[PDB]
DNA sequence: CAGAGGATGTGGCTTC
DNA sequence: GGAAGCCACATCCTCT
């Protein structure tokens, strides 16, 4: 929480941080900032990282490119997208799984609302 | 009203006046836009989009492939096929419809 | 040119 | 009535 001041938020896990996500985005639209999961502790290069989104509307929301490999403490998710909607006025909770042995899981609560239109100009 | 592309085309295909620019091939629900520019012009007019053309209207149709409303007939220029259930919609087998319209082939 | 789809904003309508 | 959703294109573009 230093070198890229406002570029990282804390997850419910003291060993992981992830990029801040838009508060509301259009489904299947590319994120404006590549989602990254940053490992504080030592996480061997190559370690897989997946993210699952969902809430009381979708226990599981359809995503795209939801897998990334840990390279030098960081999992750089290439063009990650949210396909499944999160419901009117409701946001998804991301569950990040870092495939080490044993595996570790960090959570990002109420991280992002996804709708068919996403942020839109007033009518 | 909220007319949709496929519905609009279906209307033209069931109006014998429009047979010069759009018609059934004679094979089931397959049809052809013999004069794409004209069809596009009209579609443009019905939606109030003067700049409308075949290049954009065809994009409309391509969104249907996925939704199983209409598919492309590979190899045949300006040729598509309704893959949805028209009999249910207009209560006529293609053969009967082709007869009402005096569809040649 | 015809034809597949991707990207992104708008018009029409429906839900809360 | 009005914001927030959903669906259908309309436009533009990049490849094949």
């Amino acid at each position: 929480l230093a070198d890229h001041p406002g570029e990282l938020v804390r997850t419910d896990s003291p060993n992981f941080l992830c990029s801040v996500l838009p508060t509301h985005w259009r489904c299947n639209k590319t994120l404006p900032i590549a989602f990254k999961v940053v490992a504080l502790g030592d996480v061997p290069d190559g370690t897989l990282v997946t993210v699952m989104a969902g809430n009381d509307e979708n226990y599981s929301a359809e995503l795209r490119n939801a897998t990334a490999a840990m390279k030098n403490q960081v999992a750089r998710f290439n063009d990650l997208r949210f396909v499944g909607r999160s419901g009117r006025g409701k946001s998804f909770t991301l569950t990040i799984t870092v495939f080490t042995n044993p595996p570790q899981v960090a959570t990002y609560h109420r991280a992002i609302k996804i709708t068919v239109d996403g942020p839109r100009e007033p009518r | 009203g909220p007319i949709q592309l496929w519905q609009f085309l279906l209307e033209l295909l069931t109006d014998k006046s429009c047979q010069s620019f759009i018609s059934w091939t004679g094979d089931g629900w397959e049809f052809k836009l013999s004069d794409p520019d004209e069809v596009a012009r009209r579609w443009g007019k019905r939606k109030n989009k003067p700049k409308m053309n075949y290049e954009k209207l065809s994009r409309g149709l391509r969104y249907y492939y996925d939704k199983n409303i209409i598919h492309k007939t590979a190899g045949k220029r300006y040729v598509y096929r309704f893959v949805c259930d028209l009999q249910s919609l207009l209560g006529y087998t293609p053969e009967e419809l082709h007869a009402m319209l005096d569809v040649k082939p």
